[PDB]
């Protein structure tokens, strides 16, 4: 049961979505970002809409990016209970899933209440986002955040100090600093081993720069120490997302420039220039000066990133994807070596890897 | 709620207790509404042995007292 | 007889159950139905290739390991013995060599799985 | 309803034995709820249709049809288009 | 700022080194893990009793399509075009021409459900909210012939929902 | 005659439907919804309905997400170990017929042009609760079979 | 939040928590269902008058890229060296 | 009478066995803040009877590779040894009574490793063998302690008849004297029973299903049948180990009614396990055995092997 070499064979989810995307216009290929890393659809959303935003030399209002950002770590909620807990339960701990994916399907009405959608909500767009907040959905995602930290005690009372849980992930998977880095590594698989580094922190994007959240940091760069990191990194999020809902202000949700983003239905029905536009947006879309961005934020699952080239027409000439979880899996046989079979079923999870995003 | 449970557990239970009930009764049945004998060593085996010869009807669970003194 | 009863009676049960599964339910038998598992991928070369085992160590001191038991167990009846005295000794005494080919074995690293 | 129930728990319809003619004692499925009631059920508003009843438009069905799929009352899909080339139909006399 | 999350080196006093050989040997915190699942087997399940009881949805859901009309009965859709041009993945195909009256009419309209994402931009393309995601999704099928939509279907679903679809509009148009 | 294969119809019938074991199998986005239908608030087990992940200990096969030409050899194979009866259910528009990469150079147009589906389930993804009535639906299906009738009357 | 004081306590005690607190089921404490209409607000550029777009026209302010070197003094680095992140004072070692 | 007295003993097992299946599934259910079985019957009560018909209408496989008869032996002896090793339980009286009851109980349990490592191995297929070799490791891990444990307890006792763990028992629960022994005990049960967090050779997230992922509908169902019927037994055996039921000879259904609860109680803990635990690693699982509970128990036999004579508490040969 030794295993001597991993060979991850891969495509079995390419979807040619990057060609795909060329036959789109910018909005038509939104919803694309929703079915990469489809555990985190928001944030995908996200990174999208900053490169075109960048392209196109515009800003989204202040609402719009509060709102991006408290989506942003609800999704990395979700993202994290997928992560942890279908980890645990591949490594035989099968509980917790339960647990807490009864609160991912309330964290997935929050999804519904704002775009109709559960999870591909195609709700984050350049410009902004679709539609404001329905009124009184700050007060449930308030009541859903004030009990969410007994959840996370509850899995932690669970894993953290059972000696079976210690045994299956310390000193499994191990990976220094230098080789993470050189290996493409990002994310919980950068910090696990003590590189401090967090692009909301270093790079920040939209309102990042105006939340207090600390990074965990691990000491072993094992698996155990990316599960602690996990963790706790869940804990940060509801401590940004007190905040969000604290400092949400007021005003429009998506910019304020009809050659962008499309206005009013009440707007579209009454004025010529509001019409024309509404018209032209949904049939050629906006154009996008001429140009190349890599743009890139802290995903739940690390770096993610689009290399966007515009030709100066309302569709994209190409655009590349960087999904963490590529590099991350392609690391794989080294983080293996020395292993056992069922050592490798913990490294696959440790890594916390979706194909939607490897694959594209 | 919790106590939904019980209804399968009750059936769980009634039928583990089966099996030993009915090994009890049927013991006394066919040994004459006593124990049934036990014989782990040759000297109970003997006995066993000798009191159906006593019984005078081949049964060694068939018990003859006094009244079998003339 | 009461014990061949009961072994009769509950591998003819067993039986009994194989038989009814394999002529009740209607079959439709085509090759790829019955091609060996492996993931949705044909298996890469034949299951009955060399499996290497690495706790052969282990299962060769499991057969003087489960020897001692055969030793000791008859140590229920030897505590009825008039002679304690060396009953006790001899019955420690072999404990206690189990006791230490275990250490040794443990010291020298042959409980540890080779790679 | 029972508004000391949780969230999710708190309304509940009992179906109908039977609907469209069909027996529904125990064949049941959530196409049977009409839409007035179907937005209540889901929680999409608070007001029950007996308290907030649907506006009335002349071509909304009177009858609620549940799912008909596998039943020759089943939609099959056709073109709605008519012919786009008219072919030459030749004559009816001979001459040649 | 960062924090670690494992680097404490515990404490060498026999008291504290007595506990953690207590907890090897007693498998404390072994019990202390039962003790949590103990706690959930007395909790009430989340479990709804479906499909007597329904989860909890919003008025901006995306379902089944269905094709409005106004209150005189005439069918909104103009053969505008902007939802099929929209659409990302080419779900919907439109032909139209002059009605008997000269109405801008489509004679044909398609929506290949199974091409659909359900993504909602067609009833934002929409100029007069003809073409809408309606709330039901309870619509499977035993055929994916019956999943391929034409005007037909589509405008039954609009009659056959519109006392709902209304009174979901009314809800959220105000918010668009 | 016909009273009885009648009742044994009903008899196997309601034993196939009351215990669906479904492959633990999923494909991509919808397999996420599949979970959620696994979760508490639904809770498939309460119906029957268990996932198994031999196929060989299987009913269903529930096709959850995006079929690759690079995955269509594995997913006949899995199916072909089904023992029978068997079925399929199509979960999703990428199943259902390609969906939004149906004009991909890599991805099947549809899991019915590599085996026989049973239940089309649609929806980007279906919500927890479609599939929960494509389930049922299913059920349903395996309710009005007649085996023994058809089998009588041969 | 039907359950017994006895099933209360013994769930509370058997996880060491108070339960009760923060239960995980939603009751009453939730929005309603039916909210009253909302009335959004505008943008900054819903003015009429000093509002000339081509005022505010971010794509037309973006520029082709400033060659620096085409092939048709102290050393540099790309930015300042990162600071180096302090240790938190909310808690830092968990 | 005596056939009369076999039915009476293995038709409930089978039925025990169908509830069983039912009870975890609510028993997790609850614990995972589910329900669990409660739509085919009342209560999920005619959940185990849908199953049990669906799979034995199912159609079985022969795979290609396998060899036939090993294939179709190793799940007859599974159940036929899952039966066999209830004659010897005292509930309170055994079917058949047995001077070497422990032992007999030990040659079976030797015995039945076997169904699994011929059904792994008549598979011919890959996760098959890799389950049959777990079970190979698992053997060696578990039983040497196994015995041992065994015989610190029946020095007590004096006895290898089960029957006189009840005399033992008469004034107080062995799990006084021994509690440690009853500790491990417990766990080699678990691993024995290939029970989580010891359920290695199916171990469904690493090897689809192990030992039987090639069985299908009646085959299969006799290896899940005689799993669970090999749980309700070990925790009778230990029940009556370290929970000795006080038996009045006058009225034997008392024991047989306090005597179940307690087995019920130990196969729910079975349950409880395994819904709070992840699964070892099965070399974890070999050394957690032979380099903790091994050097105890061997310790513990010298102490329990003396206890008497220094105390002079020797029991009786009968
Ligand atoms: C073999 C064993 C099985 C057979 C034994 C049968 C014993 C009697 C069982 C009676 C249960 C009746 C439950 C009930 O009243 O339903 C009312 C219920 C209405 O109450 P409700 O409005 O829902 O509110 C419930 C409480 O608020 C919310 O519920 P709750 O959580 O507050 O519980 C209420 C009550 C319910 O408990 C009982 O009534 C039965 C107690 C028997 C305990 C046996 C163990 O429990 C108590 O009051 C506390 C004492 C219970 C003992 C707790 C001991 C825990 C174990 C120790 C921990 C360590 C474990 C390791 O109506 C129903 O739903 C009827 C359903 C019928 C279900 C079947 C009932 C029969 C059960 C099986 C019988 C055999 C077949
Ligand atoms: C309780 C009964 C459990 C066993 C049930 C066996 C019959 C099951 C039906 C069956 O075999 O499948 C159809 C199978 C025919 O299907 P097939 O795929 O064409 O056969 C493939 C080859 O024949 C090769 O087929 P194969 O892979 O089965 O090899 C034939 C056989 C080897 O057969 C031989 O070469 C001579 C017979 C050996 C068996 C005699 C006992 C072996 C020595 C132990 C001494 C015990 C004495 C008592 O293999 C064995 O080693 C038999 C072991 C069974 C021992 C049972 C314990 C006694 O058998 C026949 O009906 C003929
Ligand atoms: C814990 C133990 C639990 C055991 C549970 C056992 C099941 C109890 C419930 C039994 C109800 C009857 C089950 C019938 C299912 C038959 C499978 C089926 O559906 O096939 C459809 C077939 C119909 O096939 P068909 O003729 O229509 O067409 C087949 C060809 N193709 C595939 C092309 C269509 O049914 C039959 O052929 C006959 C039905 C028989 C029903 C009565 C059972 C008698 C079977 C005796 C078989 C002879 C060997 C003896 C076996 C030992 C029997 C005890
Ligand atoms: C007068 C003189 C007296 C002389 C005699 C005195 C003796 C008293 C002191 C004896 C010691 C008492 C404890 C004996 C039990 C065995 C203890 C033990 O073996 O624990 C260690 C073992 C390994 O733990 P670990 O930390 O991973 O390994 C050491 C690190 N190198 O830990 C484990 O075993 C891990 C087990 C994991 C699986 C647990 C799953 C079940 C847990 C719940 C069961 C609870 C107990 C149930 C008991 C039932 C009894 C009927
Ligand atoms: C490869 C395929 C393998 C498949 C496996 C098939 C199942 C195998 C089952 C195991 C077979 C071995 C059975 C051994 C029985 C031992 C039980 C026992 O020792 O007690 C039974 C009895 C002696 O009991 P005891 O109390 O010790 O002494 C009598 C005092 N009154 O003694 C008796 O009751 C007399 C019984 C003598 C006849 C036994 C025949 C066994 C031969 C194998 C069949
Ligand atoms: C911390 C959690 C650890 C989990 C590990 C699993 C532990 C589960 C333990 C299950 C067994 C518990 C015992 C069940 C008690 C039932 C007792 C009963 O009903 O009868 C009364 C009995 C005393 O009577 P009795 O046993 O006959 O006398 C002994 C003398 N021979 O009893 C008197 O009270
Ligand atoms: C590497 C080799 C290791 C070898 C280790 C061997 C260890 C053996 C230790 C001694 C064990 C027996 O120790 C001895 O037991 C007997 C009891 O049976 C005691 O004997 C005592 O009880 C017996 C009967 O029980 C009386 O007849 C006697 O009058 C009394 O002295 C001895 O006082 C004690 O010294
Ligand atoms: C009379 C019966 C009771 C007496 C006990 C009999 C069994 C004694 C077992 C051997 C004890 C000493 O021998 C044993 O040797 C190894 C060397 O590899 C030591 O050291 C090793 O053990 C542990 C666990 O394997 C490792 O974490 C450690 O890294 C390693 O150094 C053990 O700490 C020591 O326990
Ligand atoms: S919901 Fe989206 S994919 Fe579906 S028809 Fe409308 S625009 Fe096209
Ligand atoms: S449905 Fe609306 S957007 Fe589509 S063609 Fe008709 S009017 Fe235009
Ligand atoms: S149907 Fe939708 S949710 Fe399902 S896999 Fe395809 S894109 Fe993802």
């Amino acid at each position: 049961e030794m295993v001597r070499k991993c060979d991850p064979h891969i495509g079995l989810l390419h979807r040619g979505t990057e060609k795909l995307i060329e036959y789109k216009t910018y909005l038509q290929a939104l919803p694309y970002f929703d079915r990469l890393d489809y555990v985190s659809m928001m944030c995908n959303e996200q990174a999208y809409s900053l490169a075109v935003e960048k392209l196109l030399n515009i800003r989204p209002p202040p609402r719009a990016q509060w709102i991006r950002v408290l989506f942003g770590e609800i999704t990395r909620l979700l993202n994290h209970i997928m992560a942890v807990t279908t980890h645990a339960l591949d490594i035989g701990a099968m509980t917790p899933f339960f647990w807490m994916f009864e609160e991912r399907e309330k964290m997935f009405e929050f999804y519904e209440r704002v775009s109709g959608a559960r999870m591909h909500a195609a709700y984050v767009r350049p410009g902004g986002v679709h539609q404001d907040l329905p009124l009184g959905l700050m007060d449930d995602i308030y009541e859903f955040s004030k009990n969410f930290s007994l959840r996370i005690d509850e899995l932690e009372e669970m894993l953290t100090n059972n000696r079976i849980w210690r045994n299956r992930t310390v000193d499994i998977g191990i990976v220094t600093a230098e080789d993470a880095l050189n290996y493409g590594f990002s994310g919980v698989m950068l910090r696990g081993s003590g590189i401090q580094w967090d692009l909301r922190k270093t790079q920040p994007y939209d309102v990042y720069d105006q939340v207090e959240f600390d990074v965990p940091i691990g000491s072993r760069g094992d698996c155990y120490d990316r599960y602690l990191c996990r963790v706790e990194e869940m804990r940060q999020s509801i401590r940004i997302i007190s905040q969000c809902l604290n400092k949400m202000p007021p005003g429009e949700i998506k910019v304020d420039d009809a050659k962008v983003s499309p206005p009013k239905r009440a707007e579209m029905k009454t004025s010529m220039e509001s019409l024309i536009h509404h018209f032209k947006l949904y049939t050629e879309g906006y154009q996008v000066p001429p140009g190349a961005t890599y743009t890139a934020i802290e995903a739940p699952k690390g770096e993610f990133g689009v290399y966007l080239v515009s030709d100066g027409s309302s569709r994209p000439y190409r655009c590349k994807i960087k999904a963490p979880g590529f590099a991350h899996l392609a690391g794989l046989d080294k983080m293996s070596k020395g292993h056992m079979l069922a050592d490798v079923v913990a490294i696959i999870g440790t890594q916390d890897i979706v194909f939607g995003e490897v694959d594209r | 709620m919790w106590f939904e449970v019980l209804p399968g557990i009750a059936v769980m239970g009634v039928c583990l207790f089966i099996p030993g009930m009915a090994t009890a009764r049927i013991h006394r049945f066919s040994n004459g509404g006593k124990e049934k004998r036990v014989a782990h060593y040759p000297y109970q085996w003997y006995l066993m042995e000798r009191d159906r010869r006593v019984s005078g009807v081949n049964r060694s669970y068939v018990s003859k007292g006094l009244e079998n003194i003339d | 007889m009461n014990l061949m009863l009961a072994l009769l009676t509950n591998f003819t049960l067993a039986t009994l159950l194989v038989i009814i599964a394999f002529w009740l339910p209607q079959l439709n038998v085509y090759s790829e139905k019955t091609s060996p598992y492996e993931c949705g991928f044909d298996p890469m070369g034949s299951a009955r290739l060399p499996f290497s085992m690495k706790f052969f160590l282990v299962a060769i001191t499991f057969l003087l390991f489960d020897l001692e038991i055969a030793l000791l167990l008859p140590l229920p009846w030897a505590s009825q013995t008039a002679n304690l005295n060396t009953m006790l000794t001899m019955a420690l005494f072999l404990i206690i060599l189990l006791a230490v080919s275990l250490a040794y074995e443990w010291t020298q690293k042959g409980l540890e799985w080779t790679e | 309803e029972d508004n000391k129930q949780f969230f999710g728990r708190h309304r509940w319809v009992i179906y109908t034995t039977e609907m469209n003619g069909k027996n529904t004692f125990w064949d049941v499925d959530g196409s049977m709820v009409p839409p007035e009631w179907h937005r209540w059920l889901h929680c999409m508003t608070d007001d029950p249709p007996t308290v907030k009843p649907p506006t009335a438009r002349k071509f909304i069905w009177t009858n609620h049809k549940f799912n008909l799929s596998g039943t020759p009352q089943q939609y099959v899909p056709y073109s709605t288009t008519r012919k786009k080339i008219q072919e030459w139909v030749p004559p009816s006399t001979p001459y040649k | 700022t960062y924090k670690y999350v494992n680097l404490r080196e515990p404490s060498m006093d026999m008291k504290s080194v007595t506990d953690r050989a207590a907890q090897t040997l007693l498998w404390t915190e072994l019990i202390r893990g039962l003790g949590m699942t103990l706690s959930y087997l007395f909790r009430e399940p989340a479990t709804i009793n479906y499909p007597f009881e329904k989860g909890p949805l919003s008025p901006r859901f995306r379902g089944e399509h269905a094709l409005r009309r106004y209150p005189s009965g005439e069918e909104r859709c103009i053969a505008c075009k902007l939802c099929e041009a929209v659409c990302p993945a080419q779900a919907i195909t439109i032909e139209a021409e002059p009605r008997a009256d000269g109405s801008r009419r489509t004679t044909r309209y398609d929506i290949d459900m199974t091409k659909c994402i359900y993504c909602g931009f067609c009833q934002e393309a929409c100029p007069v909210d003809a073409i809408v995601e309606g709330p039901n999704f309870e619509f499977s099928t035993e055929t994916h012939e019956e999943l391929l939509y034409n005007k037909e279907k589509l405008l039954n679903n609009g009659d056959k929902w519109e006392a709902e679809i209304a009174a979901n509009i009314q809800a959220d148009y105000l918010y668009r | 005659g016909e009273y009885v294969v009648a009742k044994l119809d009903d008899l196997i019938n309601w034993a196939r439907r009351s215990s669906l074991w479904p492959m633990t199998f999923g494909l991509a986005c919808c397999a996420v919804e599949m979970m959620h239908m696994a979760a508490p608030r639904y809770d498939m087990d309460r119906f029957g309905v268990v996932f198994r992940a031999s196929p060989r200990q299987s009913d269903v096969m529930i096709v959850a997400g995006t079929l690759t030409n690079k995955m269509a050899p594995a997913l006949r194979k899995v199916y072909d170990q089904m023992p029978e009866p068997r079925y399929v259910v199509s979960m999703g528009s990428c199943a259902n017929g390609g969906g939004y990469y149906h004009y991909s150079y890599s991805v099947v147009r549809g899991c019915d042009r590599i085996v026989p589906v049973d239940i089309y389930v649609p929806g980007c993804p279906p919500t927890a609760e479609a599939l929960l009535y494509g389930i049922l639906q299913l059920q349903k299906k395996i309710k009005r079979e007649k085996r023994l009738r058809i089998w009588y009357r041969r | 939040a039907s359950a017994t004081r006895f099933i209360q306590w013994l769930r509370n005690w058997a996880s060491g928590r108070d339960l009760q607190a923060k239960l995980q089921l939603r009751y009453q404490e939730i929005s309603k269902r039916t909210q009253p209409p909302p009335k959004l607000p505008v943008g900054p550029s819903h003015k009429l008058s000093n509002n000339y777009y081509c005022t505010r026209d971010g794509r037309r302010e973006a520029m082709p890229p400033s060659i620096v070197m085409s092939s048709q003094k102290k050393a540099v680095s790309p930015a300042p060296p990162i600071k180096r992140w302090e240790l938190s004072q909310d808690e830092p070692y968990l | 009478m005596f056939m009369i007295n076999i039915l009476m003993l293995i038709i409930p097992i089978l039925l025990a066995v169908a509830f069983l299946t039912l009870v975890e599934r609510k028993v997790l259910g609850y614990m995972q803040l589910r329900k669990g079985p409660n739509v085919v019957g009342p209560y999920g009560l005619l959940q185990p009877i849908a199953d049990a018909i669906k799979l034995f209408i199912k159609e079985p496989l022969r795979p290609a590779t396998s060899s036939a008869s090993m294939f179709i032996l190793a799940p007859i002896m599974a159940l036929g040894l899952a039966l066999t090793m209830w004659i010897p339980l005292p509930m309170p009286y055994p079917l058949i009574n047995m001077n070497l009851g422990v032992l007999f109980m030990l040659a079976m349990s030797s015995l039945a490793v076997y169904s699994i490592l011929w059904s792994g191995w008549a598979s011919n297929s890959k996760y098959a063998l890799i389950g049959a070799l777990r079970a190979v490791a698992q053997t060696i891990s578990y039983e040497v302690t196994l015995a041992i444990i065994l015989l610190s307890v029946l020095l007590m006792s004096g006895s290898f008849t089960l029957s006189t763990l009840i005399t033992t028992q008469e004034q107080m629960w062995l799990i006084l004297p021994a509690w440690p022994l009853a500790m491990m005990w417990f766990i080699s049960t678990l691993a024995e029973t290939n029970r989580a967090p010891f359920d290695l050779t199916e171990g469904e997230s690493e090897l689809v299903s192990g030992f039987n992922v090639e069985y299908a509908a009646g085959p299969f169902a006799l290896f899940f049948m005689a799993e669970y019927a090999n749980i309700i037994m070990m925790n009778i055996f230990t029940a009556i180990l370290f929970l000795g039921t006080s038996h009045n000879p006058h009225m034997p259904e008392l024991y047989t009614i306090n005597f179940t609860i307690k087995s019920l109680l130990l196969t729910m803990s079975f349950l409880w396990i395994r819904a709070s635990y992840p699964r070892f690693r099965y070399d974890q699982l070999m050394h957690l055995l032979w380099k903790n509970f091994l050097p105890l128990t061997l310790a513990l036999c010298m102490w329990h092997v003396s206890l008497p004579i220094l105390t002079s508490g020797i029991p009786p040969q009968t």
